[PDB]
C-alpha cells in the first residue's frame, strides 16, 4: 500500500486500470461459466428427451404452456414451428418454401441465442492481450522515470535507484497476474461456446429434416 | 489467445547494465 | 526454375549486404 | 523533444513507429466507420427483404441505383444480373443458370468482403512486428553505450543512464504503438467475420429461393 | 533441505502451491487418460474386426443387447444406431431415407457423447502446459522486486537479506518449468490419439451407415 | 563494430549460418510470394473464361497447344476433361464411373499443383522453430565461455568481462530477429495456399456437377 | 567432460540424459531416412510394375511366397486382392458389398504400414519439444546448489562461483543443442511421411476404382 | 507443422544471468 501510493501518479493510474481489468475478468469468469454450464446441461437434456418417441405437437404446445421462460436448444425448436404452422394455414407458401421459411426462422433466432450467450467473452481477450503491454508501459515509463533522475545526481551505485525499479516492476507483476486468467477463459470459454454452437447449428440441420418430412405428410 | 511478453525482455537488459556499471 | 531462385537469392543477398553496409555506415 | 539527438538508426526507428502508431489510429476509426455503415446498411436491406414485393421489382428498384450501391444488396443486384444474363440467352441447361448465378454471387462477395476490409492484416501485422523493432532499436542503443564505455574506464556508474533511457524510449515507443493495434484487431476481425456469416447465408437464402420459384420467372 | 515454503512470502507461497497442484494434477489426468485410451482403442479395432467376420447384424445387435448400461466404443455406436434404425422401421417409417438419415443422427449423437467422454481432461493440459512459465514469471518477477526493494536501503547487499528473494525466484522459475515440462510432454501426444479415434470412429460410421443404406433400399 | 574478429570461432560460425538462414528465408519469401501472386491472378482470370458462355468442348480444342505450359486450373480442366473423354470413349457404357474418375484425376492434379505450389514453403516454419534456439546457444556458450575466463583473476572484477557478456547478447541480437519475418511468412503464405486450395475445392464441386449434368446428355 | 566429473544429487541425471535423447535422436533420424528413401523407391517400383500390362492374378500370385518380407504398397495390393477373394469365391452377399470388404482391408493394412513406418517421429517431436525445459531446470538447480552451498554467510571473497555456473549452464546448453537436431528432424521427416500417405492413398483408389469394375462381373 | 516462436527460454536465460548480478 505504502509503495503504491508513493509518487508517480502515472503509475497508480495504471496499476488501478488493470485492477480494474482484473476484476472486470474475475466477474465474468463466473458470469459466463455459470450460464454455459446451465445451456450446456439444456442442450444435454433436450437432445436426449427431443427424440425419445413424442410427437412433435405434444412438445410443441408443452413449450407454449411453458413459453416466456424458454432459453436454449428449445428456443431454436419453438422460434421454428411458431413459423411453420404460421405459414401452413393455406393459401400461403407452396410445401417446398415453409421449409426455407422455418429454417431462416430457426437460423434467426439461433444466433440471437449464441449472441446472448457470448456477452462477454470477447472482451477477456483484449484484457489479456494488452495488460502485459499496458503493465510493460508502466514498468518501462518507471523505469525511465528513476534513470533521468541519476543523470543529475553523482554517485548513488543502485542504493538510491533501487525503489525506482521495484516500483516498475509491480507494474509488470500486476499486469501478469491479471492476464493469466483473462487468457484462461478466453481459451476454455471460447472452445465451449464454439462447440455449443456446433451442437445447435447440427440440431438446426437435422430438425429441417424433420420438417422435411413433416410437411411431405401433411 | 497467448500471453506474449516479448517487450518484457527489453526490460531484462536495461536491468544487466545497472549492475556491471 | 531454379534460375529464378538463384536469381531471388543474389536479390535478397544484394538487399542485405547493403542493409548491413548502411548498418556500419550509421554507426 | 528527444527526437533529435539520438542516433540516425534510432532515429528512423522512432519515425516508423509513429508512423504506425498515427496509420493505426486512422485505419481504426475508417474502419469502425465504414463497418458500422455496412451493417446498418444490410440490416436495412435484409428488413426490406421478404417485404412481400417480387424480387422483379426489387431488381428494377435497384437498377437506378447502381454506382452508389454496396453491401448485400449488390450481392443481390449483381446476381440478379447473371440470373438473367443467362435467361434471356436461352441457351443453358435450367439447372446451369442458378450455378452460374451462384458463381456470380460468390465472386460478388469474395468482391465485397476484399473492399470492405483492406489494412487488418496490416494492424496484424503491425501488432506482431512493433516489440522486435523496438527490441532492435534498443539494442543498437545499449550496444552504442558499451562502445561510450570502451572509450574510458572509471566504472562508467552515473554517465550511462541517460543513454539506457534514450535506449530504452524506442522499445517504450514502440509497445505503446502494439497495444492498440492488437488491442483491435481481434475487435475488427470478429466484426468481419460476422459480415461474411451473413452474407453467406444470404447467398445461400438466395440460391434456395432460385431453384424453385424464381426459376419460372 | 527443502523448506522454502517457511522461508518465503505469502504471495510466492500461494503460487508455489498453485503449480504444485497443477503438476500433480496433470500426472494424475496422464496416467488415468493414458490407460483408458488404450483400453477405448483396443476394444474398438476388436469390435471393428468383429463386426466384419461374416455375422449377421442382427446376431451382433442380439449378442450385444447384453450388457447395455457399461457399453462403450464402436459397440455402443453400433447398438445405438440398430436399436432405433429398426425401432423406427417397425414403426412404418415407408420412406428409406427417414429411417437412413436417423441412423445417421444415431451414429452422430453416440460419437459426440463417448468422444466427449474421452477427451476430458485435456484441454487442461494444454492450457497448463502453455501457461505455467507466465505464473512461473510472475512469480520470478515478484521475487525480483522484493529483492531489489531490500537492496535499496543500505549501501551493501550484505547477502543476507537478499538471499531471500534470489530464492524465491529461483524456485518459482524451477517449479513452473517442472509443471510446463508434463502437459508439453504429452498433450500434444493424447490429442493426436484422440484425433486419430475420431477418424477410426467417422470411417465406421461410413461403413455402417453405408450397408444400412443398402439393407433399406434392399427391401 | 564488426564485432566478429574478437567473437569465437563458434560465435562466428553461428552469425555465419544465421546471416545464411535469413537469406535463404527471405529468398524463398520472394519466389514463393510471386509464384502465388501469379497463380491468383491467373486463377479468376481462366475461371471468367471457362464460365463465360463458351463451349466445354471448344475450350478445351482451344487447349492441348499448351500441353506442357498449363498452369493449375488450366491444367486441372485439361486433366478432367482428358480423362473422362477418355473413359467414356474406351468404354462407352459407364453409368456413373466417368464423374468418379473425372473427380479422382481432379483431386490427383490440385495435389500434386499445391504440392509443387508451395514447394518450399515447409523451410520457413522450420528455421521460425530453431532460430531462437540456435541464438540462444549461441548465447549460453558466450556467456559460460566468459564465466569460464574469469577463473584465475582476482578481485571478481566484473565490469572487465563487459565486452564477451555483451558479444552473448549480440548472439540473440541476430538471433530471435531471423525468425520474425520466416513465422510470419509461414503463416501468411500458408493462409493463402488455404483461400487457393478452397478454391479450387469449389472448382470441382462446380465441374463434378457439369459431368453429372453432361452425361445423361451426350 | 572436465566439468562432467563430480555432477550433483540431481544435475548427474541431468544432461546424461540429454546425452542419451542426443544419442537416440541421432540413430532415430538416420534409421528414418534410410528407411523413408527405401519405402519411397520400393513405392515407385511398385506403381511402375503395377500399371504395366501385367493382369491382377499375376501380380497377386508373383508375391506369394515374400510373405513376411512384403512392405510397401505390396502388402496393401496383397491384402486387398486377399479379402476381396475370399469373400469373392465365398458367395455369400451381394456383389456390390464384397468391394466394401476389401477396402476396409486395404485401409487397415495401409494404417498399419504408416503406423510402422512413423515409428519414432513422435518421440523426435517430443524431445525436441521437451529438451530446453529439462535444459533450464538443470540450470537453475545449479545455481540453487552453488548459492546454498556457499558456507559463510558473505563470504567476501567470490571468486569461486565461476566453475559452477559453468557446469549449470553446461545442462541447458546441451538441452538446447540436443533439442534443435529434432525440432529440425521431425518437420522434415513428417513432410516425406505425408507425401508417402498421400501417394498410398492415390494408389489405394485406384485399385478400389479398378476392382469394382470387375467387382459386379467377376 | 510449427507456427510459433518460443520466448521463455529466450528470457529464462537472461533472468538466471540477473539473479547471477544481483550476488
Amino acid at each position: 500500500l505504502d509503495l503504491f501510493l508513493k509518487a508517480s501518479l502515472l503509475v497508480k493510474l495504471i496499476m488501478l486500470i488493470l485492477i480494474g481489468f482484473s476484476i472486470a475478468s474475475w466477474a465474468i469468469i463466473i458470469q459466463r461459466t455459470r450460464i454455459l454450464n446451465a445451456a450446456a446441461r439444456e442442450a444435454e437434456a433436450f437432445e436426449d428427451k427431443f427424440w425419445s418417441g413424442i410427437e412433435l405437437s405434444r412438445l410443441y404446445q408443452e413449450s407454449q404452456g411453458k413459453r416466456d421462460n424458454l432459453t436454449g436448444s428449445e428456443q431454436i425448436f419453438y422460434s421454428g414451428f411458431k413459423e411453420f404452422v404460421r405459414l401452413h394455414r393455406a393459401n400461403s407458401h407452396a410445401p417446398e418454401a415453409v421449409v426455407e421459411g422455418a429454417s431462416r426462422a430457426m437460423r434467426i433466432s439461433m444466433n440471437r441465442e449464441l449472441e446472448n450467450l457470448e456477452t462477454h467473452i470477447p472482451f477477456l481477450g483484449t484484457v489479456g492481450s494488452i495488460s502485459p503491454y499496458i503493465g510493460l508501459f508502466g514498468t518501462v515509463w518507471g523505469i525511465m522515470h528513476a534513470f533521468i533522475a541519476l543523470g543529475a545526481v553523482k554517485q548513488a551505485t543502485l542504493q538510491m535507484v533501487a525503489p525506482g525499479i521495484a516500483e516498475a516492476l509491480i507494474a509488470t507483476a500486476i499486469g501478469l497476474f491479471a492476464a493469466i486468467p483473462a487468457v484462461m477463459a478466453y481459451n476454455r470459454l471460447n472452445q465451449r461456446v464454439n462447440k455449443l454452437e456446433l451442437n445447435y447449428d447440427n440440431f438446426m440441420e437435422e430438425f429441417t429434416a424433420i420438417l422435411h418430412r413433416q410437411a411431405f405428410t401433411v | 489467445s497467448e500471453i506474449n511478453i516479448v517487450p518484457l525482455l527489453d526490460v531484462l537488459l536495461v536491468l544487466l547494465l545497472i549492475f556491471m556499471a | 526454375q531454379n534460375d529464378k531462385l538463384k536469381r531471388a537469392i543474389i536479390i535478397s543477398a544484394v538487399l542485405h549486404v547493403i542493409l548491413f553496409a548502411a548498418l556500419i555506415w550509421s554507426s
